[PDB]
C-alpha cells in the first residue's frame, strides 16, 4: 500500500540541469519530512537534500549546496528536486525517501520508506553503440585445463548493454563482468565462457551483444 | 564535518553463525544510531532506530547493542536471507543526515586457487590501432585476488583495470577479469607478454605467458 | 579566586577567520588593561595585541597589524580577539593576560595574571587518523646490550596522540618523543621501550595508540 | 626595532648552587625590566616587576639586580622547584610589549654516553610504499648529541628528522630519536643502512647498521 514512486533521470552532458520528482501513495504526504539520497556504483549511501513539513527547514549537502534546490507540492502529494549545473561527479542512482517524523530535528528516528531510484549520468558523450572484439581460447596450452573463450564489448556510452552466448542458448559456464568506464567516457565490458576443450572443434561459439539505445546488434564468432 | 567509521571491509560467515557489525563516529553526533539493510538492485530498508527499537516487520534476529561510543548490530543466527550490506546513519539533529559506507556480509567458504586463463588481443583490435589482453580467474572463493601485468619481463601498472563478479549463488565463488590496454604500435614493439597471479589458495604464484 | 578563562580555538583552513574570547573573574575587569600573548611550540612568548582601559588606546604586533582586531566589553567582563585571514604561521597557543595597571604607557608594570592558553591550528588538512608500524628489536646483534623495541605513529593530523604500552601495564623504560610536523602537514611520533633481551620470547609487547580526536584506537604487536 | 637578548641557551646547576641570568637590549627601552617564570604545560608567571620589586607570593630567593645597561636575575640558592624557563620583558612605555628569547636551567650531572639502537623498516611500512630507519639514543646527559645518517656508505641530509625528550625526572638524562625517511622506490636501490653517533661521553663514534 505505502510506496514512493520516482520519476525522471537519463543521460545528460555536464553544465545542464535535470529535474527529479517523487510521487506519494498509500500515506499522507504532508505528515512527514522528505529526503533525497543518492548512491554511486561501488559506493555507500550519500545524503543529498531534505525538507521538513510545511517547509519549516531546508537543508542541502555541501557538495550540492549552491547547485540543488528542493521543494514540495502538498496539493499534488509530490516531492521535487532541481539539480542545476550537473557535473560528472554527480553520477549516481537517485532515491526519494520518507522520514518517520515531520522534522529533521528529531534524532530518534531514521527513514521509513524508500522508493525505486532512477539513474542519472553526467557525461559529454553520445549514445554510441558497442563494438565486439572476440577473444580466441588458448587451446594450445589450456586443452587439459578446460577451454576458456570470450569476447570484449567496447566503446559504448549507455550502461544497459545485454551480453549473451549463442543467442542465449549458452548460459552454463558463462561469466559476464560489470562494465568499467574508460577515460574516453565510454564503457568496456568483458565476457568469458568455459567449455570442454573437446567442443572447440565441434561447437561454434557466438558472442551476442544487444544494445537497444543504439539499435545495434553485434554477432562475432569466437574460435581457437 | 563528522564522518562515521565502519567495519574495515566485510564479514565472512556461514549460515547459523554469529555476525556483529560495529560503527563509531569520529565525534559525538547523536544518542541514537539508525541501521539499514540493502540488497543488490534494491533500495535500503530500516531495521533499527533509536538504537534499541526494532522496526515493525523486522525479525527478532536483528538486535541493537553497544559499548561506550561504539554501536553494534548483532545477528543472533545468520540466515541465507541475511547476506546484505548494512549501513550506519546519524542525524546530528539536522536534515543533513550522515551515512557510512556500510559493511558487507559474505558467505564463508573454503579457500581454493582460481583457474587461470590468458586472452591475447584480437586481429580486429590491432587493425583498429589498439590492443587489449585479459587475465581471467575463475571459481575462487576469496574476493581479494591479485593480478599483476608484465611485459618484456618488466612490471607494469596504471594502464589496466579490474572487474569482478558478485559472489556466485550456488558455488559461492568469484570471477575476476583484469584488462591491460596497449596501443597497436606499443603492443607490437614488445616481444613477450606475461601475467602473474597471486592468491590465498595458491602455495606459489602462477605465471602465464604468450608471444 | 582571580583567574582568566580562555574560550574558542580549534582547527581552521588558511584564509579563514577565528574568534577568541576571554572571561574575567575574581577581580574588577574595567580597572585594568588587557593583552594577548601567543606561544608557538618550541618558541618563546610573543606579544600579539593589547587594549588600554576604556579602550583609550589599541596596539597590534606588526605581523598581525592588518589582520587582527581587539575589543572589550567592560560590562560583560570579557575580552575579545578577532583574527582574520589566518595563516599556517599563526599556529600557536593563545593566552589571555591582565596588565597590573590601567594605562598602556606605564613601564613599571608587567603582567601578573595569566589564563590557560587555547590552541589555534591553521592548516590545509583534514583530521586524518594515524597509521601504525612496528619497530622490531635487533635481537640478533643487541642481545647482550639489552633489547630496544618500539613502534611508529605516522600520517595523522591532530596533535594530541597518546601512546602507552600493554594497556598502561608497561611504563618503565618507556621513552615517548614529541611529534615532528612533516612537510605533508601531518605529524609523526616514535615510541620505544627498553627491556631485557631474554624477555623478548616470553613477554608479548603491544603499543596502544589512542587517537582521541577521531575515536580511533590501534593495538600493534611488536616482535623480533 | 629593538630586540632583547638573553644568555645563549641554558645554564647547568645543582641544587643549592647559585644561578645568574642576564638580559640586555641593543638600545635603551626603559629604566625597568620585568622577569617571568614558565614551567612546561603551564602559563607564564610574573616573578619580578619594575626591575627591583619582587612579586607577592614569590620567595626571597629571587632577587633583581643590574649593571651597566644590562639587567640581571639572581637566584641565591637554587631549589628543585626553581628549574624553569625564564624570560625578560620591556614595554617601550606603550602597549607593544616585547620578550627575550628565553633561557633554561638544567640539572647538573656527570657526562655519560648514550646507548645506541638502530631500527630497520617494517614490512607493513614497505607495503605502504615508504620506508624509514630510526636511530635511538638512550640515557645520555649532554644535550648536544650529534647523529648522522649514511646509506651505502654515503652521507645523506635533508631527508631526516630529530626529536628530543625533556630531562628525565629521576635519572636526569635525555633521549634522542632520529628518523631517516626514504621512498620505497629509492629504499630498494640501497643495500646497507647505518647511523653514526658522536657524543662527549664517547671515546669514539658509535656506528650501527643493518642489511
Amino acid at each position: 500500500e505505502v510506496q514512493l514512486v520516482e520519476s525522471g533521470g537519463g543521460l545528460v552532458q555536464p553544465g545542464r540541469s535535470l529535474r527529479l520528482s517523487c510521487a506519494a501513495s498509500g500515506f499522507t504526504f504532508d505528515d512527514y519530512a522528505m529526503h533525497w539520497v543518492r548512491q554511486a556504483p561501488g559506493k555507500g549511501l550519500e545524503w543529498v537534500s531534505g525538507i521538513s513539513w510545511n517547509s519549516g527547514s531546508i537543508g542541502y549537502a555541501d557538495s550540492v549546496k549552491g547547485r540543488f534546490t528542493i521543494s514540495r507540492d502538498n496539493a499534488k502529494n509530490s516531492l521535487y528536486l532541481q539539480m542545476n549545473s550537473l557535473r560528472a561527479e554527480d553520477t549516481a542512482l537517485y532515491y526519494c525517501a520518507k522520514d518517520m517524523g515531520y522534522s529533521g530535528n528529531d534524532d530518534y528516528y531514521g527513514m521509513d520508506v524508500w522508493g525505486q531510484g532512477t539513474t542519472v549520468t553526467v557525461s559529454s558523450a553520445s549514445t554510441k553503440g558497442p563494438s565486439v572484439f572476440p577473444l580466441a581460447p588458448s587451446s594450445k596450452s589450456t586443452s587439459g585445463g578446460t577451454a576458456a573463450l570470450g569476447c570484449l564489448v567496447k566503446d559504448y556510452f549507455p550502461e544497459p548493454v545485454t551480453v549473451s552466448w549463442n543467442s542465449g542458448a549458452l548460459t552454463s559456464g558463462v561469466h559476464t563482468f560489470p562494465a568499467v568506464l574508460q577515460s574516453s567516457g565510454l564503457y568496456s565490458l568483458s565476457s568469458v565462457v568455459t567449455v570442454p576443450s573437446s567442443s572447440l572443434g565441434t561447437q561454434t561459439y557466438i558472442c551476442n551483444v544487444n544494445h537497444k539505445p543504439s539499435n545495434t546488434k553485434v554477432d562475432k564468432r569466437v574460435e581457437p | 564535518d563528522i564522518q562515521l567509521t565502519q567495519s574495515p571491509s566485510s564479514l565472512s560467515a556461514s549460515v547459523g553463525d554469529r555476525v556483529t557489525i560495529t560503527c563509531r563516529a569520529s565525534q559525538r553526533i547523536s544518542s541514537y544510531l539508525n541501521w539499514y539493510q540493502q540488497k543488490p538492485g534494491k533500495a535500503p530498508k530500516l531495521l533499527i532506530y533509536g538504537a534499541f527499537s526494532l522496526q515493525s516487520g523486522v525479525p527478532s534476529r536483528f538486535s541493537g547493542s553497544g559499548s561506550g561510543t561504539d554501536f553494534t548490530l548483532t545477528i543472533s543466527s545468520l540466515q541465507p536471507e541475511d547476506f546484505a550490506t548494512y549501513y550506519c546513519q546519524q542525524s546530528y539533529r539536522t536534515l543533513t543526515r550522515t551515512f557510512g559506507q556500510g559493511t558487507k556480509v559474505e558467505i564463508k567458504r573454503t579457500v581454493a586457487a582460481p583457474s587461470v586463463f590468458i586472452f591475447p588481443p584480437s586481429d580486429e583490435q590491432l587493425k583498429s590501432g589498439t590492443a587489449s589482453v585479459v587475465c581471467l580467474l575463475n571459481n575462487f572463493y576469496p574476493r581479494e585476488a591479485k593480478v599483476q601485468w608484465k611485459v618484456d619481463n618488466a612490471l607494469q601498472s596504471g594502464n589496466s583495470q579490474e572487474s569482478v563478479t558478485e559472489q556466485d549463488s550456488k558455488d559461492s565463488t568469484y570471477s575476476l577479469s583484469s584488462t591491460l590496454t596497449l596501443s597497436k604500435a606499443d603492443y607490437e614493439k614488445h616481444k613477450v607478454y606475461a601475467c602473474e597471479v597471486t592468491h590465498q589458495g595458491l602455495s606459489s604464484p602462477v605465471t602465464k605467458s604468450f608471444n
